[PDB]
RNA sequence: UCGGUGGUCAUAGCGUUAGGGAAACGCCCGGUUACAUUCCGAACCCGGAAGCUAAGCCUUUCAGCGCCGAUGGUACUGCAGGGGGGACCCUGUGGGAGAGUAGGACGCCGCCGA
RNA sequence: AGCUGGUUCUCCCCGAAAUGCAUUUAGGUGCAGCGUCGUGUGUUUCUUGCCGGAGGUAGAGCACUGGAUAGCCAAACUCCGAAUGCCGGUAAGUAGCGCGGCAGUGAGACUGUGGGGGAUAAGCUCCAUGGUCGAGAGGGAAACAGCCCAGAGCAUCGACUAAGGCCCCUAAGCGUACGCUAAGUGGGAAAGGAGCCGACAAUGUA
RNA sequence: UAACUGGGGCGGUUGCCUCCUAAAGGGUAACGGAGGCGCCCAAAGGUUCCCUCAGCCUGCAGGUGUUGAGUGU
């Protein structure tokens, strides 16, 4: 019911995390801001 | 400390005022590097005292009852602007240089705001 | 005959039966009692055939009073079943009644006819028992 | 008032209280007034001839000098009944202290299946330290089932007044 | 000072009670120690109160 | 349907007073806040109180409440 | 002699009884803007000073409820022994409560400002 | 063959274990605990006094939860709360630790105390904390590994004692003085009844 | 073609968390006494600021109420 998700932002292309999210709860590609270490900055991870 | 009660009616205004006080008092102590500086917010007018609360004395102090402000013109906001001026001289004549701001219990606009720029461009560090 | 109606926990450990009682050493609602001689564990049962026997040879007036209440689960296991396999389900409700307890209570106009009610009882009883009288304080 | 003999004692503890008891002497100690406590041996034996009276009066002998007191509180073995300890309690000629008094009822119920419960097996009452009434009579005779008697029903002596709430319930009578 | 004497045997004694006549010196029956009187040693004797005898010494 | 237990946890208070700690050492393992954290003392994510300065352990009463202090 | 800020955390509290306004604190009257109300300038925030000690606050009486509380003893117990058919009971030496009693208590200790 | 049996000369020094974790594991084994030897360290070990600490057992109590006719009860109740024990410091008094070689042990028993299961059973079973046996000779309890006294290098035709005893067997008292027992109690036992009764199985006193 | 097991089989259990037994540090057994877990929340996380409940009494409002409510499980 909770899969594991991969997020990534569209620089890097380096898959950084990986969180649980519920499926039917936020069907809709759940997305977040984080610290990408190729990119060294505060960049948006929209999920894989 | 520990907290106060509440209140009923009337002395709600000072119970909820001191039960702030308190909940600001958690994490803001009075050391021996930087003391406290408290700001008391009356209706006629505004003190501010910087306190040692690891020793219990008080290092500098300020308020509307000194000459410099007892009588003279301008509104309560600009008033405040000579007791925030004076504690910054009286606490840098008694070597103070960082000091650790609290609202009181009441909030950060108005006066508090305007004490705490007077006091910060005379060289303390907040 | 007595039995809680309620007890939180059915299976209890053996009430120890060291010292003397807390409490409850002397008369306090009637004018007579028995107090305890030797430690024991007195059964539901053990009261109630105890309570007949004065209040049947009193036969009418005066007013008995049991100050001791088996709320205690003894258990027993099944017969003829080998040592394990669980706590067996509870039997018997005994009350811990150690030395000096005062148990049973009667008030009565006659004295010789309350100390003949209460030397029956206590022959129903499992321990040494004393017929004590209520002290003037 | 009764004269009894009081030795002082020296000797504290779980160990020496046995050994004096052993002997047949009371451990006491005398109290009250702001004074310090003065730790006494007693003789068993007339301690407790004297002691079969509620409040008795004693005048302690003690080491040449005489002293009033009142035994306060008395610790007894709970299954053989000897006197274990006492607290004797200063009292001076003339002045009120609050001291419990045994109540005996006089006269016979109204007959029936009519039973008298002693609520309060004493009633605590303010009295000249001197002067304390060894009981307090009342009249039950021809009460019936659900008639209690209260504090302020009782007739005390002159110089006794009342040290609990004069509502409290001391005898009751049941089915 | 004190002059204590070993009366009974350590057999049968539990461990501390066997280390505390060894720290007194004591090591056998009818052995004699002469020890200064101080609350330590006072302690000790009391320790093994039923295992030594102890007698005043000058 | 009995006979399930969890394994001992080791709890309890690990430096005592009068005893001498480097800083970062642990002084109490603990459920909640039995002990609260007070001069130099720290709380850990467990409630772990652990010493944050070199120094002697120290219990007391610190606004009504029971603390742990470090004295340098 | 009062206002601000701390420590102990009821021996301080609660309730009850008589009062106080010199500066101070507060009530207090208004919403123009900054600011705010799950709706309301009641609260926060802003600007003053008409009236007032009625409440808060401070002082004060009462041991009434609550709170603190000896000494002596007892239970219990480390060590060492006894007794009993058993459940268990007792003592020597060291330590020693809880309850209860006599009593205490209507707080105490700092730093500043008027 | 995780199994059974056997393994041969002597003396000197030290000297255990039957416990924890894990285990296709339970009568086996790995690691840790406990032994010994070498090497480095040197009082660091241990005992007692004092000092600084946390506690929630025994006891007690009803203020919380529950039971229950003003009096009471409670492993999973606590307004309270020791004695001990544990951690650290210090003083006095008399083994500890690091690094390596070599092990055995991992079937425990009874007795004192605090408990659980059992039925207010068991020479029962499972724990905690002492003692002895195990691996301990000698003296006592008639005999009687685990109880009381006591730790055997060897010799001794000397002395004093420990537990336990002192009429004869059998070493030492028909001991001195006061009092109790009439039941051979001593030399087994209960509720209960007025030292006694209650008292009662099989080879032969027993 | 498992083991535990008051002989073995039958029945039951096997890992983790909380309580009691557990003898006031820690640890401590039994096929001892009670229960839970194999998740959930994109906020039920972080920070800043603000508020105090349950219950009771009176006719949403008022008085009382310091923890007896709540704390995803």
């Amino acid at each position: 019911v909770r899969p594991k998700i991969t997020l990534a932002c569209v620089e890097c292309k380096e898959r950084n995390y990986i969180t649980k999210k519920n499926r039917r709860n936020n069907p809709d590609r759940l997305e977040m801001k984080k610290h990408c270490p190729r990119c060294n900055a505060h960049t948006a991870h929209r999920e894989t | 400390a520990y907290g106060v009660k509440i209140a009923k009616g009337k002395a709600y205004k000072g119970a909820a005022l001191k039960r702030r006080h308190i909940r600001i008092r958690k994490k803001v102590s009075g050391t021996a590097e930087r003391p406290r500086l408290v700001v008391t917010r009356s209706n006629r007018g505004i003190t501010a005292q910087v306190i040692d609360d690891i020793a219990g004395h008080t290092v500098a102090s300020a308020s509307t009852l000194d000459a410099s402000i007892r009588g003279g013109e301008g509104d309560k906001s600009a008033k405040a602007q000579q007791v925030g001026k004076l504690v910054a001289e009286r606490a840098k004549a008694a070597g103070v240089e960082a000091v650790v701001f609290d609202r009181g219990g009441n909030r950060y606009a108005g006066r508090i705001a305007a004490l705490a720029d007077a006091a910060r461009e005379a060289g303390l560090k907040f | 005959m007595l039995i809680p109606r309620r007890v939180k926990h059915r299976k209890q450990h053996h009430p120890k039966r060291s010292g003397m009682s807390k409490g409850g050493t002397q008369v306090a609602f009637g004018e007579y009692g028995i107090q305890a001689l030797t430690p024991a564990y007195v059964t539901n049962r053990q009261i109630e055939a105890a309570r007949i026997a004065m209040t049947r040879h009193i036969k009418r007036g005066g007013k008995v009073w049991i100050n001791i209440y088996p709320d205690r689960p003894l258990t027993k296991k099944p017969a003829e079943t080998r040592m394990g396999s669980g706590k067996g389900s509870p039997e018997w409700w005994v009350a811990n009644v150690k030395p000096g307890r005062v148990m049973f209570e009667l008030s009565y106009p006659n004295e010789k006819i309350a100390r003949e009610a209460l030397t029956r009882a206590a022959h129903k009883l499992p321990m040494k028992c004393r017929i004590v009288r209520r002290e003037a304080g | 008032e009764v004269k009894i003999t009081a030795e002082t004692r020296s000797e504290f503890g779980k160990g020496a209280a046995r050994r004096i008891r052993r002997e047949n002497k009371v451990p006491g100690v005398l109290y009250g007034h702001g004074t310090d406590p003065v730790h006494l041996t007693l003789p068993g034996h007339d301690l407790m001839m004297a002691l079969k009276t509620s409040n008795v009066l004693l005048s302690l002998d003690l080491d040449g000098k005489t002293e009033l007191a009142i035994p306060k509180a008395v610790q007894r073995d709970p299954l053989k009944g000897f006197l274990e300890h006492v607290d004797l309690l200063l009292v001076k000629r003339g002045e009120q202290v609050n001291v419990e008094i045994p109540v005996v009822t006089e006269g016979e119920l109204a007959p029936g299946g009519n039973l008298l419960e002693h609520v309060l097996n004493a009633l605590p009452v303010e009295a000249e330290a001197t002067h304390i009434p060894e009981s307090l009579s009342v009249s039950v005779a021809g009460l019936e089932a659900g008639a209690s008697v209260l504090a302020k029903d009782i007739a005390l002596p002159k110089g006794v007044s009342l040290a609990v709430e004069a509502d409290t319930v001391v005898l009751q009578v049941l089915a | 000072r004190l002059k204590i004497t070993q009366t009974k045997s350590y057999i049968g004694s539990k461990q501390n009670h066997r280390d505390t006549l060894r720290s007194l010196g004591l090591k056998g029956i009818n052995t004699q120690v002469v020890k200064e009187d101080r609350p330590e040693f006072r302690g000790m004797v009391h320790t093994v109160r039923h295992l030594v005898t102890v007698e005043e010494v000058d | 349907r009995n006979g399930r237990d969890s394994n001992a946890q080791r709890l309890g208070v690990k430096r005592f007073g009068g005893q001498v700690v480097n800083a970062g050492e642990i002084l109490v393992r603990q459920r909640g806040t039995h002990f609260h954290p007070g001069a130099g003392v720290g709380r850990g994510g467990d409630d772990t109180l652990f010493a944050l300065q070199a120094g002697s352990v120290q219990f007391g009463t610190f606004r009504g409440r029971k603390v742990v202090n470090i004295v340098p």
